[PDB]
């Protein structure tokens, strides 16, 4: 399936606080109105990846990364309470380790640093991701230094976007927020 | 003669910056395909060092580290050995907070930082606002006064 990544996948580029201000900024980000794949598989990492869960139980709880995924990468779970991050060259059907409603992530592998980027917000409904804007605030930064191709989740449906590098025109409120941002090539009056 | 130190001799691409490949794949340095069998033109990546003590000073071994650090965006842990001093507001004087250094008044601020954030900055770039490395509160940083004579 498929859907509309309204104005979803903007995440605080710089860990500055800011206020009240329009701030350009280039990076990898998740364009607007872009057609995400939506999963009720491997999948390729080509620039950086936006995901997304939908929860009642908590099912999808895991990640796999690497180039050929078998024993030959990175591994992410969440055992009940202890994010858990190793890159051991694990058995699937060591150089690290790293021991810790809607769920937003951003997976970035530059110059051998991974980072993942993560938000969280309540919501009510069960069709597809709410239209609205949110910024998904920096979490982990892990000097890896491992190649990434490709990427698998492990587990409650899903949602998978790839970033571009596209400028961005954040808006930064009274409290410091992001509560608005306008894709530079989206459209002629976004431009 | 050492060959414990290794260096990988083949790749089919460089590396990006700080990447990290210690693969063991053979490298087919030719038209045949290897199947993970050595052979001519088939080859281990890996090529050891000769370390010897009568080596020229060239081929002797060299011990190397690199210390690689990001600069004031946030909240630091590894400072320098220099101490610290108490806190005076309302009153121009020369700040360091964790190496960031400057000139100016420190107001209590209502600034509400994130807990990744350390500095503020205003539209000119320069830093508006910083958050105390001891105490945890965030201080507007306002130049004090000046003007034409
Ligand atoms: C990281 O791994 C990928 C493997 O997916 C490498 O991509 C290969 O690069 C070689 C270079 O000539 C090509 O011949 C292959 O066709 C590529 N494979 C794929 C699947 O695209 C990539 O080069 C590696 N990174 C670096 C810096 O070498
Ligand atoms: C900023 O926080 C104050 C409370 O400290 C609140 O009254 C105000 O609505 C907030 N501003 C925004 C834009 O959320
Ligand atoms: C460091 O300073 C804070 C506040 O100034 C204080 O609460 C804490 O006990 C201090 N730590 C040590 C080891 O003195």
């Amino acid at each position: 399936a498929y859907t509309n990544s309204f104005t979803r996948g903007v995440y605080y580029p710089d860990k500055v606080f800011r206020s009240s201000v329009l701030h350009s900024t280039q990076d990898l980000f998740l364009p607007f109105f872009s057609n995400v794949t939506w999963f009720h598989p491997v999948l390729p990492f080509n620039d950086g990846v936006y995901f997304a869960s939908t929860e009642k139980s908590n099912i999808i709880r895991g990640w796999i990364f690497g180039t050929t995924l078998d024993s030959k990468s990175l591994l992410i779970v969440n055992n009940a309470t202890n994010v858990v991050i190793k890159v051991c060259e694990f058995q699937f059907c060591c150089t690290f380790e790293y021991v810790s409603n809607l769920r937003e992530f951003v997976f970035k592998n530059i110059d051998g640093y991974f980072k993942i980027y993560s938000k969280h917000t309540p919501i009510n409904l069960v069709r597809d991701l709410p239209q609205g804007f949110s910024a998904l605030e920096p979490l982990v930064d892990l000097p890896i230094g491992i190649n990434i191709t490709r990427f698998q989740t492990l587990l409650a449906a899903y949602y998978v976007g790839y970033l571009q590098p596209r400028t961005f025109l954040l808006k930064y409120n009274e409290n410091g927020t992001i509560t608005d941002a306008v894709d530079c090539a989206l459209d002629p009056l976004s431009e | 003669g050492n060959y414990n130190y290794l260096y990988r001799l083949f790749r089919k691409s460089n590396l990006k910056p700080f990447e990290r490949d210690i693969s063991t794949e053979i490298y087919q340095a030719g038209s045949t395909p290897c199947n993970g069998v050595e052979g001519f033109n088939c080859y281990f990546p890996l090529q050891s060092y000769g370390f010897q003590p009568t080596n020229g000073v060239g081929y002797q071994p060299y011990r190397v580290v690199v210390l690689s650090f990001e600069l004031l965006h946030a909240p630091a842990t590894v400072c320098g050995p220099k101490k610290s001093t108490n806190l005076v507001k309302n009153k121009c004087v020369n700040f360091n907070f964790n190496g960031l250094t400057g000139t100016g008044v420190l107001t209590e601020s209502n600034k509400k930082f994130l807990p990744f954030q350390q500095f503020g900055r205003d539209i000119a770039d320069t830093t508006d606002a910083v958050r105390d490395p001891q105490t945890l509160e965030i201080l507007d940083i306002t130049p004090c006064s000046f003007g034409g004579v």
